[PDB]
RNA sequence: GAGAGUUUGAUCCUGGCUCAGGACGAACGCUGGCGGCGUGCCUAAUACAUGCAAGUCGAACGCUUCUUAAGAGGAGUGGCGGACGGGUGAGUAACACGUGGGUAACCUACCCAUCAGAGGGGGAUAACACUUGGAAACAGGUGCUAAUACCGCAUAACAGUUUAUGCCGCAUGGCAUAAGAGUGAAAGGCGCUGGUGUCGCUGAUGGAUGGACCCGCGGUGCAUUAGCUAGUUGGUGAGGUAACGGCUCACCAAGGCCACGAUGCAUAGCCGACCUGAGAGGGUGAUCGGCCACACUGGGACUGAGACACGGCCCAGACUCCUACGGGAGGCAGCAGUAGGGAAUCUUCGGCAAUGGACGAAAGUCUGACCGAGCAACGCCGCGUGAGUGAAGAAGGUUUUCGGAUCGUAAAACUCUGUUGUUAGAGAAGAACAAGGACGUUAGUAACUGAACGUCCCCUGACGGUAUCUAACCAGAAAGCCACGGCUAACUACGUGCCAGCAGCCGCGGUAAUACGUAGGUGGCAAGCGUUGUCCGGAUUUAUUGGGCGUAAAGCGAGCGCAGGCGGUUUCUUAAGUCUGAUGUGAAAGCCCCCGGCUCAACCGGGGAGGGUCAUUGGAAACU
């Protein structure tokens, strides 16, 4: 299915993230269909930028976040939102 | 030429080839075919140790020694340095590199690699002829 | 609605019923020289009555796949 | 690497003084060697070119790779002229800071000081002598250190300050209020001759 | 094999081609049935008429044969008729 | 967009050779302290010991063994996964790839949303119980046993198809409405109170994703490879496919490709990119990303939404292994590792903590993907191996014109520092979670639990006591390599005597060698240095940009000539080329520009730009 997630990125031992929109069989760090905002872990406040209008439009298209994805979507606001408009 | 002339028969730059041919091209014992490999070295036993003269210019007696190769290519290489411990079925290890005294000589033979015993005494530019610091 | 690609040409062939072959007669520049060159692509075309001959200047749209060959459909005879 | 044989050989080889005393040229002005009391051939232009050239990094005590580097980030500069561009940012270097600063008699002693950590740089901890130093940071050293004899010294003989270095003693603190001129960097050297150079 | 899993789906799928061959067979079977009756011009041609449509439809339902495929054997057995 | 050396007694020209620059998945030789990041079988797609690399679900189902009726096990059946992820590039000169389009000739499990249904029955069979054969692998026999396993019947046509209308396109035709004829399904589990939440089940539709096919154009050598083709080219039917189509078959014709290079041969995965270059170009296709093809060799199909399936099946073949000799088993181009080949490439390591993936309601199980750690100076970057003072200049080396000169402020000596090193203490971020427990809001209910959403409590780190921080002790453990005749920065003494030997090119050595060996000095670079190998440059040395042919290489001995190339002036017209506006696209990462983050740098991250002889559409008509 369609998944929004992390694709890793940076250097070892200091990682950085992608959140891209991606098939689920495509591998983690290759094929990805659109990306869509970034997440650094090693902020002390993870630091988010995010294109809530495509997260939204995809949510609706039937994406399904992964878990860590669900988190800063959540954190964002963007799990409310997408509940609104389905209701 | 005219331009037609080029369209018609384009332009074609002469072939290169190597000075050291015989490190360009592998052997594979299953096919029992050369392969085509650029390599720095290779390995090949001595079939004959003795001297050669220089050309007109010069006069010595120049080492040297008639190599099969890994790829069962024979050739003659030269000896640098002063003294050496080759005899023939000695395992050496080949480098390119004209020698301008002697006729059909290409390679030189890697003092301190495999069987090749670096030049004792030598002091200075030790790294060529591979001799430990003393 | 979307377009498919036509092409005018020149028939060469066509005592193969129902069909035709096309010539498209562009130029191109030498890529290397840069000097234009006579460029022949001829291309198959479905003609439903065998209406157009041979030398005749005409339109064809690329369809389905015909047959082996076939990829164009005949659309009109411009001259003959 | 770091050059650690002697200062003098040095510089009456590069025919000036990188301390800029003159002590090492004042007796025996020729160059190194057996060879050096006794004339010696006129050189030709690629020497004249490697002279100047290693004058440059002989004074800022950097290796030929490091110093490669730097002079393309010269060329890099858009405006002002190339070799004058890359003289000021071998100034910036750190360890010429700390030195113009005077907090280091030399430049050896300087980049000791910086390499161990004596040095600040806006009150944080530099132990990198090819830091770049932007104008209005402050550099100053680190508390503990404050109180050597070594830093003391200097400090108090030091007494000429370039224009383009504002210094405060009490706080043994300075900062670049601008970048220095050609002028004020040393009119010995050509750097024409290395821009050349370096462009083969 | 060399995986539980994979010894697994030798048994399943060799039962699933058993089953499938069979159903596919009868069907088969009752397509040829009317079109040999319908050569013959028998009576019951409508009778095995509908068996045909009937068989085709259901080997559509359990995955014998892709939807399209049974949508253009009974255009096939409709145009027969 | 730099040149230099070398033909000669000297010169100009022509011309080759060689060098100065840069690059590496490099190897070798001498040497070697540390850290950050990255890279590491280029050869034998050679053969592989051993370990692991794909399982999961008890909230689908029935059994079976133990723990004081529990939970923990065991194998069944059944669902999903196994077609992903990982590896290699052998094959392939081809719609394989790149780019731009087309499909009104297409399919799509899981995911989202919508409209409907979810009724009734039936027969099995593993498991199990015995029982035959055998070392086991495993093969059977009989007798039961359940299901979300299987099969019928019932209803469902919104699916498809046919007709009649209406609208429309690009020829076939597309869409909408109505009718009509034939037929098609399902499964229950968990939890609340016959009703019901939720996860599942069945039909149809749309979306999303993925896949399939067709087409324009583009990217190798050879003519000492010129003809090739016979389901071949087309048509008519039939069958087949998800789908169009010689995809297949029967008939009908004789067509089709080819000097705009077919065919054959050789070589080759293609690309984003990477190296080089002023550019045009030349070279490469490692690492990373996309696509493709392959899974011991060859062939075939089964299951499935999806394979003609790396760790599945059948057959054949080559090879290997275990056997009690009866009979069995296998495919590292998965991670390590072994042997072999080679100049040459790593540990048979820790963890699922993070990201991702499969299953599951979830805890959670699995995950050699991936995170880490290990080994190699293999590469790039960073820091050291000490700092200040320190003599008309100690001794010792070297050399002296015996005065001295040089190694040399170098050392010694004095005064400092601890990056590093050692010793001790302190010590992370990476962790977001999920589950669980509290509550609260929306939609739904008769009501609940529950669904979705929101705030709190709690929970978890392999790396790892790692990075990092603090304090104390010691200049103490930490510098080599090449070169010094010209090109080319760097000179003397001995030894040697065309010998030994050196040499990239010119060229040195024949008893006074700055060219050989050593020593002393000096130059270049530095944890590296140098040699070899390969690629671009210089090389205008294949000259499109950008060369030539009287004597340097180069005009066919001459003509006649098909094809092709080129073509006098001018009116109108067309728009193939040509020029141009707008629009779509040329993925991400990478170059380059800006801005941040790592103590700096490498490196990492953010934002742009560029990149096409790209494609659609709209224009102009001077030139061809
Ligand atoms: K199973
Ligand atoms: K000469
Ligand atoms: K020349
Ligand atoms: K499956
Ligand atoms: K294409
Ligand atoms: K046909
Ligand atoms: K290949
Ligand atoms: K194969
Ligand atoms: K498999
Ligand atoms: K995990
Ligand atoms: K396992
Ligand atoms: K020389
Ligand atoms: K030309
Ligand atoms: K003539
Ligand atoms: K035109
Ligand atoms: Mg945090
Ligand atoms: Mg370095
Ligand atoms: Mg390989
Ligand atoms: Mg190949
Ligand atoms: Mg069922
Ligand atoms: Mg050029
Ligand atoms: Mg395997
Ligand atoms: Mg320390
Ligand atoms: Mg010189
Ligand atoms: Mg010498
Ligand atoms: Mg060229
Ligand atoms: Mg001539």
């Amino acid at each position: 299915a369609v998944k929004i997630r992390l694709k890793r990125m940076g250097s070892k031992k200091s990682p950085f993230y992608r959140i891209v929109v991606a098939d689920s069989r495509s591998p983690r760090d290759g094929r990805f269909i659109e990306t869509v905002g970034t997440y650094n872990p090693l902020k002390d406040p993870a630091e988010v930028v995010l294109k809530e209008d495509l997260v939204l439009d995809w949510l609706s298209k039937g994406a399904q976040p992964s878990d860590t994805v669900r988190n800063i979507l959540s954190k964002e606001g963007v799990m409310k939102k997408h509940h609104e408009a389905k209701n | 030429p005219t331009i037609n002339q080029l369209v018609r028969k384009p332009r074609k730059s002469k072939v290169e080839k190597s000075d050291s041919p015989a490190l360009n091209k592998g052997y594979n014992s299953f096919k029992k075919t050369q392969t085509n490999v650029n390599s720095p070295q290779k390995r090949g036993v001595c079939t004959r140790v003795g001297t050669m003269t220089p050309k007109k210019p010069n006069s010595a007696l120049r080492k040297y020694a008639r190599v099969r190769l890994s790829n069962l290519i024979e050739v003659t290489a030269y000896i640098p340095g002063i003294g050496h411990n080759l005899q023939e079925h000695s395992v050496v290890l080949l480098r390119g590199g004209r020698v301008k005294d002697l006729p059909g000589v290409r390679y030189h033979i890697v003092r301190g690699a495999l069987d090749t015993a670096g030049v004792n005494d030598r002091k200075q530019s030790r790294s060529k002829y591979g001799t430990k610091r003393p | 609605r979307n377009q498919r690609k036509v092409y005018q040409g020149r028939v060469v062939s066509d005592k193969m019923d129902k069909t035709i072959t096309v010539v498209v007669e562009t130029k191109k520049n030498h890529p290397i020289y840069g000097k234009r060159m006579k460029y022949s692509k001829k291309y198959k075309a479905h003609d439903e009555n065998n209406t157009a001959k041979v030398g005749d200047i005409v339109k064809i749209m690329e369809t389905r796949p015909l047959s082996a060959t076939k990829r164009f459909r005949l659309l009109e005879v411009v001259e003959e | 690497s770091r050059y650690t044989g002697p200062s003098w050989k040095v510089s009456r080889r590069l025919g000036i003084s990188l301390s800029g005393t003159g002590k090492e040229l004042a007796r025996r002005p020729y160059k190194p060697g057996q060879h050096g009391p006794n004339s010696r051939g006129k050189v030709s232009e690629y020497g004249m070119q490697l002279t100047e050239k290693q004058k440059l990094r002989h004074m800022y005590g950097m290796n030929e790779r490091q110093f490669r580097t730097l002079f393309i980030k010269a060329s890099k500069i858009k405006e002002g002229k190339h070799g004058v561009n890359f003289m000021v940012l071998l100034e910036q270097r750190l360890d010429n800071v700390v030195y113009r600063l005077g907090l280091a008699t030399t430049r050896r002693q300087a980049r000791q000081l910086v390499n161990h950590g004596h040095i600040t740089v806006d009150g944080k901890r530099v132990d990198i002598p090819s830091y770049h130093v932007e104008v209005g940071q402050v550099i100053g050293v680190r508390e503990k250190s404050q109180n050597i004899s070594t830093i003391k010294e200097a400090v108090e003989a030091t007494v000429g300050r370039p224009a383009f270095v504002s210094f405060d003693t009490e706080k043994l603190e300075g900062s670049f209020t601008r970048l220095p001129e050609r002028d004020e960097l040393y009119p010995e050297i050509d750097e024409a001759l290395v821009v050349e150079y370096y462009n083969q | 094999p060399n995986i539980e899993s994979a010894i697994k789906r030798v048994r399943t799928s060799a039962n699933a081609n058993a089953k499938n061959s069979s159903q596919t067979n009868a069907m088969r079977t009752a397509i040829k049935k009317f079109e040999e009756a319908v050569a013959a011009g028998a009576d019951n041609v409508d009778a095995l008429y509908n068996e045909a449509v009937k068989a085709v439809d259901m080997a559509a339902t359990k995955g014998l044969i892709h939807k399209n495929k049974a949508n253009r054997d009974k255009i096939r057995l409709s145009k027969l008729a």
